[PDB]
């Protein structure tokens, strides 16, 4: 779409409040837990879709975003009536679902591996998934990458090299793995429609000011870009 | 309190006009609806990925239509209702034959929203 | 949470065009 | 040989009448045609799997139509032509808006068969 | 030989085919 | 569709149809080619066997040659052609006598299901694992090797050279050894994986023409297995009494 390419930040908060918060059912209106879910859905909508049409809009953490949305519409002020930090405190200590995966880069660090579902609505994303009980964070990333791309990264994954991202109520950690051969034959062990290399500079917002279907990719482009730059300067 | 609801409508209508300037007023709202489309080739119902708040709107040309602000993607649904015969109530759904002969199915999360919105649509096209 | 498309009722007969070949 | 076509024309019309009794005469023939149909909503062309010889026929009621004897299955195609405007020629193809508002695409193996029959459609 | 793929087929007259479901 | 089109057609009308459908109306380019004219005659035969005989079973089962004979006498236009290209058409009919194939009919314990294989391209249809023979190859080692490559199974443990169905189909000698007792738990994988699309068990009574009770549809999807169904059933009946 283009509906946000010319919106101010205020007009974006206007849309996100009518789209997610203001018109909820009576009970979903009534619980702090229910509001956080809708705020997290809105934050994901802003980071994944709206910033793509307009990277002049800043990327924001969930807590800072929620604070600006809260200060935007006084109809939500009933919820921090007695404790102002209550809604931030709930967001801050809320236990979310851990999902783990990997950003696999080629040797030149200009391409990455993305997976697409079967549906036309499904967008490209990094191989990732929810953790099993007692599964370590690294074993989950290894299992998810191998289950979706058929590639075993257990010998090249670096447990200290990852990007953390709280998004859509998920605690997402993607480990960065460079040096993958472009000859790598991908196949799905599963759900997954295709696995493909994409050029990083073709992904939305990766270029400085150059505004098509991606899920939970764009929020990682800025920290990945810094990571590649630091390694690029080092080499 | 009453003043809130005038302010809720004011923000709602400003948002709708930002996407669709020709919209003039909000007749009614449904908290959450799922959108289905009937494929005349397969002759089965299929689920679309359009889900969110349902706004019944009147445009400058006095036409009646509804906007759905999608919660899953930036692609919204804006469809006009031109004739009473093109909207039916069957079981828990609203089935709508659009201008382009497409068949849409509306499911409202609140059943009371279904019955109220369908009768206000009758009273709006007369 | 929304019902599956399978339970949706059949549309009015005159809303569905006839098949391609008689 | 003229005697050659007398039995070829006789058998062809004899076959068409077995499937479609109202058939009265064969106006023209195309050696091989493929049929496509455009899927509304999907906004795509589809492969119909109807392929074979094309017979342009005149009906008992003097109606104009075409029969395609399918080579892949016993499912034939018999569609009437209501108006020259219902058949257009676009880039070696014939696109036909049928009586039931379906839109079909005809592909002919011989372009001289393609255009020759299309000029015969513009009359009647 | 065999018939061309459906992809090469030109678009039909605009006024004979209804518009897509959503603008 | 067209599934009722030949249920009331006499055999001469059937020949009328196949002529107009395949032979009489071809491009002048295609009529000149003997090879494509032979191609259309067999396509007509395939149509007759898979579709026109799905309806109206009274119609006779004819091999390619006898069918060509019935078509030539019925169509004097073809009779002129058949005489000038005498030798070319006779080679088209008998060239498979030089290409023997061997395979297996793999049956479960109850001898109620068999293993079939399928390929992607065109309308390949379901068939038994089979393939051509080699110079350094016996009949048993051809069937064994052919079964392993496209099903991944080693039948050397259970194959019996005395138990086979030997047939002649379109000039081609086809012998399929009968290997029962194979578990339904067997997981099949093709070594020539890039040629085989599916490997599945089929209930023999679900196969077309296996019973008089007619569910006769998809006959064009099992054309290869049908010639073996009647002798397979007699063989299974004889072994059951053992
Ligand atoms: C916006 N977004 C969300 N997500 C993920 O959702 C998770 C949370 O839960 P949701 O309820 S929001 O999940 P969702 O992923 O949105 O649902 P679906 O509609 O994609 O799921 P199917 O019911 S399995 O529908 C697809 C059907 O198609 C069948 N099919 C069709 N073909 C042609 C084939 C074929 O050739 N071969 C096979 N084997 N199947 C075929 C198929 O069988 C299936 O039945 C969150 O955590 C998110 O992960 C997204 N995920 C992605 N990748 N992109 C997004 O935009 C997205
Ligand atoms: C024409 N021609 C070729 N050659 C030389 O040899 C090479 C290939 O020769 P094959 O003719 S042995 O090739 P193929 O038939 O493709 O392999 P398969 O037997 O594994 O395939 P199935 O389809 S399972 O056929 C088995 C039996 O059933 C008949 N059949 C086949 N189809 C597709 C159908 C069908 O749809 N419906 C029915 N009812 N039956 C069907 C099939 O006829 C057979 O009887 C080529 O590369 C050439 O080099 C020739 N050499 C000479 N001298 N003359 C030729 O005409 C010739």
């Amino acid at each position: 779409s283009m509906s946000f390419t010319n919106a101010t930040f205020s007009q974006v908060l206007d849309d996100l409040s009518a789209r997610f918060i203001l018109n909820l059912p009576a009970e979903e209106q009534s619980s702090v837990e229910r509001l956080c879910f809708q705020i997290e859905q809105a934050h994901w909508f802003y980071e994944d879709f709206i910033r793509a049409q307009n990277d002049q809009l800043p990327s924001l953490g969930l807590r800072v975003f929620s604070a600006k949305l809260f200060a935007h519409c006084p109809l939500l002020w009933k919820w921090s009536k007695v404790h102002e930090e209550a809604f931030d405190d709930f967001l801050r200590y809320k236990t979310r679902i851990p999902v783990r995966g990997a950003i696999m880069l080629d040797m030149s660090m200009q391409q990455c591996v993305l997976v697409k579902g079967w549906k036309a609505s499904s967008g490209w994303g990094f191989p990732k998934g929810k953790i099993d009980k007692d599964e370590s964070d690294v074993d989950c990333a290894i299992r998810e990458v191998y289950e979706e791309t058929g590639f075993d990264c257990s010998s090249r994954i670096n447990p200290n090299e990852f990007i953390d991202m709280t998004i859509r109520g998920q605690n997402v950690r993607l480990y960065i793995i460079p040096g993958i051969s472009l000859d790598t034959r991908f196949e799905s062990r599963t759900e997954i429609s295709k696995i493909e290399w994409h050029n990083l500079m073709d992904l939305p917002t990766f270029k400085k000011n150059k505004p098509n279907k991606f899920y939970m990719v764009i929020p990682f482009l800025a920290p990945l870009k810094k990571w590649i730059k630091k390694r690029n300067i080092a080499n | 309190m009453e003043d809130e609801n005038i302010l809720r409508n004011a923000v709602n209508l400003q948002v709708l006009k930002f996407h669709y300037p020709e919209i003039e007023s909000i007749i009614d709202i449904a908290s959450h609806v799922a959108v289905y489309q009937f494929d005349v080739g397969s002759q089965k119902w299929l689920k679309t990925s359009i889900e969110g708040t349902f706004f019944l709107v009147k445009d400058q040309r006095a036409r009646v239509g509804y906007v759905i602000l999608n919660r899953n993607s930036p692609e919204n649904l804006y469809l006009f209702i031109n004739h009473p015969s093109n909207v039916h109530l069957v079981d828990r759904y609203l089935i709508h034959r659009t201008e382009n002969q497409h068949v849409v199915g509306l499911w409202m999360f609140d059943p009371n929203d279904m019955s109220r919105i369908f009768n206000i649509v009758k009273e709006s096209l007369l | 949470e929304p019902p599956s498309p399978s339970v949706l009722p059949k549309p009015p007969s005159h809303w569905v065009p006839v098949s391609f070949n008689p």
